[PDB]
Formats: structure tokens, C-alpha cells, sequence
């Protein structure tokens, strides 16, 4: 049973309060339930987009989430995965400089 | 070919029944069917092979059993009338078993053994057809499992023979009536005319086995054969 | 009720064709197989049908199937009265282990016994004991014997038999009563019964 | 060289509750969806239909209509056939498709792997268990392989049908597949696992297709610590790929990120560390900093 690995990263060079797209791509994981979630500040975006989930020749599931948002100096973005791997579920904040 | 037993029983409301299924031909997987007017045989249970079960379209009421890859077994731990049916045994490209009868009751006090009569046949048939008939007449069993056999000199015949396909309710407006069944035999009038000839109407009925207890004055109703004879005659 | 068949029950007359449908709906469908149950006894396989446009023969038997039309036809060429049984329809989803069977409800077929020498006649037959019956027999397979229009009275449907000795078949039905009104002579007076019939005075 | 995969996963929860997805990738272009949710295939592109007529495609999606249904009651079977040996959840996995080669030739796969590892695979006429596979799979396999009508139409898709319907895919999705996506570039900095040490970051993000190549320079001579990252996925089926550099702190100057991608023709993406323009970025993107690893 292998442990779900998040990446967390923009489409465009993140200019602050400009329209942007943010993507929380997940890999490596299995069996393929799992919950993907991102978050805002705390609290989860209504309207979050996922791919049709896949798998890589070492036959491990990975699942592309992405959403419209708008970067500042203040507000925090962050990916949440629950997974069957983890008791605790994995929260990865959306490090801009990464 | 798959050999099934008993190939005829009756039991209660409530007691408990098995149907014993075997076979030489060796098949992994084996099933339970069971076969009603106006449906086609329906899956009870089926096995893979040897120790293993599983349900099949119509489980419940039923239990399997597989221990060698040979056996098979159909359990009724708690008898209803609903289950009344025929009972196939298949083997598997699927090969299936000669069925089993099982008439299940509500109670037991209303079966009874049949009346075995033989009737011979008249002048005017002699005379006129140089043929002669005997009419054999079971009357007043219930239920209806029985198998009439005409037995001529202490042997079988099928020849100039023929049974009824079903009873009759002698008495149709009520339910749990008892039944009538009627069966021929036409021998040549030359051949009824030898004194020396000899004919039996063996009628084997299915009722109670030595396992299910009895109270009541008349003798018990049990599986048994009952049989009326005529001798030919010169006139 | 996936797998339907008609006619329900079938009459023919000894030696003549006889059709019979089955028409499924079952996926996949790997194979139809048909059935031919006796009276008591289980099932015998009489042919087997395999490919989308399949056609078969076996004896008298000859059955065709059409997979893209979920529809099979099975002929006997000139039926016997050995034939009198139920026709069983089952189509096979695989040609595996992990397939299951779906049944039809069956047909029954009847073939009625062509008899050239009528003879209509109803005869009463005496107990070895003192009681008695009335047998009608004898007669064309053009007449149906209908049931008692009063309980007192039973009336059994008609059957063949076959002296295969002397190549003879012969209908016959037996009726008897307790009453004491009850005439051998107008014991089948529910059913049709010709002009032709002979009714031998008792005394 | 194109690889034109079937990806199918089915999760066995219990004797009862069961789930089959499916994607297809042709090269890394989704061409295919086929949901639980509906009992149709789904084409996520306008040339997903190949070259092929609207009645020549429902014989397909009959078929595999008609597979779904079959392969996971089959399944459920198998699992009754083996009384203790293993037993829920389940998961199986099928990856089956074509590789693509120059002229005619090409060769087909069908590789399925239970709870995880690859296990049983098709071959000519028949399954076989791989070699370095447990045992018990041999009863399974038995079973499966009387089934010559299947056997059968296995082969089909495989020797014939794989080939002729990716042959045409990719005669009939020229116009898609040879598309030049340009890539933008930004350049940034964090701490390094070692102390007094600092990680560069060169991120490209929005070109295709795949093939592209990020190197960090020191004019002419390309540092050789320069490490290629992953290729991240984007919504609108581009790319993403950084490239980083750990330099000792007060050796950043002088140094710059030059990316050479089939979209531009011969001009290089070069971003300079510590020109007007990689200031104007920066400055245009600051943070309070938590939480940051
Ligand atoms: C091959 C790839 C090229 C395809 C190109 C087309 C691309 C278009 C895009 C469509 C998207 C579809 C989604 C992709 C799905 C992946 C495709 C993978 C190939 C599927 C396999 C083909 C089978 C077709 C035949 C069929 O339907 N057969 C099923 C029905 C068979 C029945 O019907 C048939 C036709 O009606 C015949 O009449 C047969 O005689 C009858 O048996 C059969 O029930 C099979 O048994 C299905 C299961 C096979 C999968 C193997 C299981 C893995 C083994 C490991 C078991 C371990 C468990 C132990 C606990
Ligand atoms: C599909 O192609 C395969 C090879 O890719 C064929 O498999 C061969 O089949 C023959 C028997 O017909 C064997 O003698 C060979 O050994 C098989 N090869 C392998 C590698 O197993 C197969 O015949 C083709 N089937 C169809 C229907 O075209
Ligand atoms: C089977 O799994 C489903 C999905 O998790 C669940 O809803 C259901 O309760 C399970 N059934 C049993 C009998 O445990
Ligand atoms: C998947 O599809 C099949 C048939 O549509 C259905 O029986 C099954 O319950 C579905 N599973 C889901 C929706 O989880």
C-alpha cells in the first residue's frame, strides 16, 4: 500500500493579485480512492477540477487537481490528501519560491 | 451419468430434509436446480469443487454441502410448503440427474395410501375387437406420488400399456383432496383367454418413512406397494 | 424470463413436422443448447448451436440459430410418439466455468396417434370383487374427452396406447361412478361422442 | 515512436460493490474516457473517433460494453473459486495497446497486474502467469484459457484492430500532435539542505510538446550540478518542468537559465539572475513566508 506524494505549483510565473491557475498533482499512490482537496485559508474552494485518474509504468495511480485563484502576499493555498496510506491526512501548503 | 437419491420424498413443515446427489463422471463445479410449472429451472446453489459453496439465483430457504468432489447435498433445515418442487441435480458440457420429487405438507394426517382395483374386460370387447382390456383403478392417496406398474406373469410389461399422464382430485373444490389415477393394458383375446395367464396392478406409493411418529387408529401411511390381480379366463 | 419459448404446448399428428421458437435476450451468448425432457425423467441434450449463423441436425432433430436475431428454431422431420415430451430452450452466457445457464419454461409437445380404423366404442368392465368402470376407446384423435359436469362422477382425459406387436394404437378414456343412476351409455354425455359408437347393452 | 496505451483500473470493494474506469493515452494525449458513472466510452478530443465510421466504432463499443459487464463478474466468479486464498478488497489493473514503428511494423501489448504487481499477461493465443508470479494463478488461468471465442477476439484487437485504429488516430490528429506551445520562464531562489548553502530555481512552464532541454550557464560552459526536475502536468495539456542549482552563497551572479525547446526555432530562452527584468519579477512576487518546508 504506497504513500500518496503532492506537488503544488501555478501555470503562469505568479505575479500578486493577478488571475491565475493553480495545480495539485498527486502521484505515486495506491489503491486508487483518494480524496483531494484545496484549500483557501483554511477552508475549502467550492469549485476544484480533477483529471481522469491514470496510472505510470510502475503501476501507481496519479490524479491532476487544479484551480482558478489569485495569488497575494498574504493568502495561504494549500493542498489536502486523504488517503488509505496515512491515518492523518496530508496537507501540503502551496510554497511560491518551490 | 449423475446419481441422485431419493428420487421421491414426503416431510412436514419444519423437518429436516437433505437430497444426496452423486456422480462418477468427474466435474470440478455442480449445481442445484429446481424446476416449477411455467418457469424453467431455477439455480439454488452451485459448488466449484470439493469443500467449497456458494448461493445461487434462489438461496434462500437452502443450504449446500460439498465434501468430496463426487457428493452434493441440498439442505432444508426448516421445511415449507413453498418448497414443494422437482429437484435437478447438474454436473459440469452440463449433465443433469433424473430429479427428485419432494411434496412438502402442512400437516401430516391427511395422507393416505391408494385403493388398487383391477378391472376385466367385457364380452363385447372380446367379441367385437378380438382385443381385451384391464382398466386399472389407485383411488383415494394423497399425496400424489405414485408410479403404476401392469405386471404380467410376475414380469413387467410396456407393450399395450398406458398410464395417465396426471391424477384427478376427487373432489376439486377443495384443496387438499385426495387422488385418483387410471392405467390400461390391451392384450390379444386369444392371450386373455388362457386360464393359465396372470395379471397384477402393482402401484408403488411414496408417504411416510419409519422416521416421522404416528398417533392416529388407522395404520400409518408409509411407502408400500399396493397391488389388485385378475386371472384370464376361458368362460 | 430471459429466455422465452413458443409455442407454449404443441399437437401433432404421428409422423408429421413439428417447429418450435425459442427467443432470448441473454449476453453474451455464447452458445444455445436444446433439451428433451420425458415424463419423470431429467434432461437429455439433443444438439448444440455455436456460431452468430448456426445450423445443426441430429436424427429427426434439426435446429438453426441466429445470434443477431437472439432467435433459434428446432424441427423434427415426421414426429413418433416416442417424441411426447418437453422441449427445453437453455442459452450459455460463457464457454467457461463462470458462466451461467438460463432456462426456458419449455414446450410441451404432444403427438396424437394417427388412427385409420376408428372403432368408437364404450364397454363396462366388472371388479374381481362385485362395482365397475366405463372405458371408452377406440376412437380417432379428432374427439377430446371432456371432464365431469358433476363430482359424483370422474371422467379421465384420454390417452394412447400402442400394441407394438401389431403396429395397432388405440385412445381411451375411463369413466366410473358411485352414484346409482350411473349408465355406462351416458357416462361421456359431457363430451362428443359420434353416431358410429357402440354401446353394448349390460344385461 | 508512438505508444498508444489502454489504461484500465477496476476496485473490487466487496462480493457486492465494484467500480471500472478507463483512460486511453495515445503518445501522452488523453483520447479516451470510459466512467462507471455512464455505459459509454467518451471521446475527449474532436479526432478521438479515428478513422472510422459512426457504425464501425459501436461494434467496438458494443463489444466493450458488453466486456465491462462480463470481466467484472468474471472476476467476482474467480475470487468464489478460490474459497480462502485471497480474498477483498481487490484491485486489477489492464494496460493494453500498440507501439507505433516506421513503415507497417508495429507490436501490441496486454499487460494486467493484480493488487499492485504485474502478474498475467496475453500472449499469442493465451494468458500466461509472468515468470516471478505466485502460483495460484495457474487454476485461475485454466479456466480463463478454455474460453477460445474470447482467446479469439483477444487476438482480434491485438494482431489486427490495435494497428488499424492508431494508424489512423494518428493520420487523422496531425494537426493536434504537431502543435508548438511557447514556454514562459521565471527564475527563484530557497535555503539548501546544507548550511550557508542556496538552491536556484528555473521553472518553464506551458510548452509542447514533452522534448525540452533546461540547463544552468555560466556563459558558454553549462554547470554540471544543474538538476533536471520531473515533468509536472498542466489543465491544458502542456507542460512543466524547473530546473535547480545549488550554488554557495555569494556565487549567484554571473550565472543564467537557458532553455531550448522545437517551439521557439532558434531563439533560447535566457534568463539572466539579478538583471532589471529578474528583479521585476521578484518584487512582483513577495510573500510573508509561512509555511514554507
Ligand atoms: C487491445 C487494445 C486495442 C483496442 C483498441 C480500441 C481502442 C478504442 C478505445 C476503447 C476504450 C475501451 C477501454 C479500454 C479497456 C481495456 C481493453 C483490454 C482488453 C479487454 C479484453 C478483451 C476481451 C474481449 C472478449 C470478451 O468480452 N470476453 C468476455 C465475454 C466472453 C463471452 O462472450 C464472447 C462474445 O460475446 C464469446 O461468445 C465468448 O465465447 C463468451 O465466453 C469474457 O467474460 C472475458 O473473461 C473477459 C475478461 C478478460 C480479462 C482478463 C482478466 C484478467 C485475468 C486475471 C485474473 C486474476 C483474478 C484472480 C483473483
Ligand atoms: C496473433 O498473433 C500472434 C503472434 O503475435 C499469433 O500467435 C502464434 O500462434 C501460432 C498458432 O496459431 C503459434 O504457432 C505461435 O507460436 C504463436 N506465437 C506466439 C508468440 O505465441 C496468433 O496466431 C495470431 N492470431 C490471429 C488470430 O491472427
Ligand atoms: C461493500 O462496500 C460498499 C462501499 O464501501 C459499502 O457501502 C457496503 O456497506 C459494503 N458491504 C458490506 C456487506 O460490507
Ligand atoms: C458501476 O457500474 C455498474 C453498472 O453500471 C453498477 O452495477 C455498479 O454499482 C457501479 N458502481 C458504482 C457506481 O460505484
Amino acid at each position: 500500500q504506497k504513500t500518496p506524494q503532492i506537488q503544488v505549483y501555478s501555470r503562469h510565473p505568479p505575479e500578486n493579485g493577478k488571475p491565475n491557475i493553480l495545480n495539485c498533482y498527486v502521484t505515486q499512490f495506491h489503491p486508487p480512492h483518494i480524496e483531494i482537496q484545496m484549500l483557501k485559508n483554511g477552508k475549502k474552494i467550492p469549485k476544484v477540477e480533477m483529471s481522469d485518474m491514470s496510472f505510470s509504468k510502475d503501476w501507481s495511480f496519479y490524479i491532476l487537481a487544479h484551480t482558478e485563484f489569485t495569488p497575494t502576499e498574504t493568502d495561504t493555498y494549500a493542498c489536502r490528501v486523504k488517503h488509505a496510506s496515512m491515518a492523518e491526512p496530508k496537507t501540503v501548503y502551496w510554497d511560491r519560491d518551490m | 451419468a449423475v446419481t441422485q437419491s431419493p428420487r421421491n420424498k414426503v416431510a412436514v413443515t419444519g423437518g429436516k430434509v437433505t437430497l444426496s446427489c452423486n456422480q462418477t463422471n468427474n466435474h470440478n463445479n455442480m449445481y442445484w436446480y429446481r424446476q416449477d410449472t411455467g418457469h424453467g429451472l431455477r439455480l439454488i446453489h452451485y459448488s466449484y469443487g470439493a469443500g467449497s459453496t456458494e448461493k445461487g439465483d434462489i438461496p434462500d430457504g437452502y443450504k449446500a454441502s460439498r465434501p468430496s468432489q463426487e457428493n452434493f447435498s441440498l439442505i432444508l433445515e426448516l421445511a415449507t410448503p413453498s418448497q414443494t418442487s422437482v429437484y435437478f441435480c447438474a454436473s459440469g458440457e452440463q449433465f443433469f440427474g433424473p430429479g427428485t420429487r419432494l411434496t412438502v405438507l402442512e400437516d401430516l394426517k391427511n395422507v393416505f395410501p391408494p385403493e388398487v382395483a383391477v378391472f376385466e374386460p367385457s364380452e363385447a370387447e372380446i367379441s367385437h375387437t378380438q382385443k381385451a382390456t384391464l382398466v386399472c383403478l389407485a383411488t383415494g392417496f394423497y399425496p400424489d406420488h405414485v408410479e403404476l406398474s401392469w405386471w404380467v406373469n410376475g414380469k413387467e410389461v410396456h407393450s399395450g400399456v398406458c398410464t395417465d399422464p396426471q391424477p384427478l382430485k376427487e373432489q376439486p373444490a377443495l384443496n387438499d383432496s385426495r387422488y385418483a389415477l387410471s392405467s390400461r393394458l390391451r392384450v390379444s383375446a386369444t392371450f386373455w383367454q388362457n386360464p393359465r395367464n396372470h395379471f397384477r396392478c402393482q402401484v408403488q406409493f411414496y408417504g411416510l418413512s419409519e422416521n416421522d411418529e404416528w398417533t392416529q387408529d388407522r395404520a400409518k401411511p408409509v411407502t408400500q406397494i399396493v397391488s389388485a390381480e385378475a386371472w384370464g379366463r376361458a368362460d | 424470463t430471459q429466455v422465452e419459448q413458443s409455442p407454449q404446448s404443441l399437437v401433432v399428428r404421428q409422423g408429421e413436422n413439428s417447429v418450435l421458437q425459442c427467443n432470448y435476450s441473454v449476453t453474451p451468448d455464447n452458445h444455445l443448447r436444446w433439451f428433451k425432457q420425458d415424463t419423470g425423467k431429467g434432461l437429455v441434450s439433443l444438439t448444440v448451436l455455436v456460431d452468430q449463423k448456426d445450423k445443426t441436425s441430429n436424427g429427426r432433430y434439426s435446429a438453426t440459430l441466429d445470434k443477431d436475431a437472439k432467435h433459434s428454431t428446432l424441427h423434427i422431420t415426421a414426429t413418433l410418439l416416442d417424441d411426447t415430451a418437453t422441449y427445453i430452450c437453455v442459452v450459455g452466457d460463457r464457454g467457461s466455468a463462470l458462466g451461467r445457464l438460463h432456462f426456458g419454461a419449455g414446450t410441451q409437445l404432444i403427438v396424437i396417434p394417427d388412427i385409420q380404423n376408428p372403432d368408437p366404442a364404450v364397454y363396462q368392465l366388472r371388479d374381481s370383487k362385485s362395482k365397475s368402470v366405463c372405458l371408452f376407446t377406440d376412437f380417432d384423435s379428432q374427439t377430446n374427452v371432456s371432464q365431469s359436469k358433476d363430482s359424483d362422477v370422474y371422467i379421465t382425459d384420454k390417452c394412447v396406447l400402442d400394441m407394438r406387436s401389431m403396429d395397432f394404437k388405440s385412445n381411451s378414456a375411463v369413466a366410473w361412478s358411485n352414484k346409482s343412476d350411473f349408465a355406462c351409455a351416458n357416462a361421456f354425455n359431457n363430451s362428443i361422442i359420434p353416431e358410429d359408437t357402440f354401446f353394448p347393452s349390460p344385461e | 515512436n508512438y505508444t498508444f496505451r489502454c489504461l484500465q483500473m477496476s476496485s473490487f470493494a466487496n462480493r457486492s460493490w465494484s467500480r471500472t474506469d478507463s483512460v486511453v493515452w495515445l503518445g501522452d494525449l488523453q483520447t479516451h474516457r470510459w466512467s462507471n458513472d455512464s455505459a459509454t466510452i467518451s471521446f475527449t478530443k474532436p479526432w478521438s473517433q479515428g478513422k472510422l465510421s459512426n457504425q464501425q466504432w459501436e461494434k467496438l463499443q458494443h463489444m466493450f460494453q458488453v466486456y465491462r459487464v462480463s470481466f467484472t463478474r468474471d472476476i467476482q466468479e474467480l475470487v468464489k473459486m478460490m474459497s480462502p486464498k485471497e480474498d477483498y478488497p481487490i484491485e486489477i489493473q489492464l494496460s493494453a495497446g500498440c507501439e507505433m514503428y516506421p513503415g507497417n511494423a508495429s507490436e501490441s501489448f496486454l499487460h494486467v497486474a493484480f493488487q499492485g504487481k504485474y502478474v498475467v499477461r496475453f500472449w499469442g493465443t493465451s494468458w500466461q502467469t509472468v515468470p516471478g508470479a505466485p502460483s495460484w494463478l495457474d487454476l485461475p488461468i485454466k479456466v480463463l484459457n478454455a474460453d477460445q471465442g474470447t482467446s479469439a477476439t483477444v487476438q482480434m484487437l491485438l494482431n489486427d484492430t490495435c494497428p488499424l485504429f492508431v494508424r489512423g488516430l494518428l493520420e487523422a490528429g496531425k494537426s493536434d500532435l504537431e502543435k508548438q506551445e511557447k514556454p514562459v520562464a521565471w527564475l527563484s531562489s530557497v535555503p539548501s539542505s546544507a548550511h550557508g548553502h542556496r538552491q536556484l530555481v528555473c521553472h518553464v512552464s506551458g510548452f509542447y510538446p514533452k522534448p525540452v532541454w533546461v540547463m544552468w550557464m555560466r556563459g558558454d560552459q553549462e554547470q554540471q550540478g544543474t538538476h533536471r526536475g520531473d515533468f509536472l502536468p498542466n489543465a491544458d495539456e502542456t507542460w512543466y518542468l524547473q530546473a535547480t542549482l545549488d550554488v554557495e552563497a555569494g556565487e549567484e551572479a554571473g550565472l543564467a537559465c537557458r532553455v531550448k525547446h522545437s517551439s521557439l526555432g532558434g531563439q533560447d530562452i535566457i534568463l539572466y539572475w539579478g538583471s532589471l527584468h529578474h528583479i521585476l519579477d521578484a518584487q512582483k512576487m513577495v510573500w510573508n513566508h509561512r509555511h514554507h518546508h
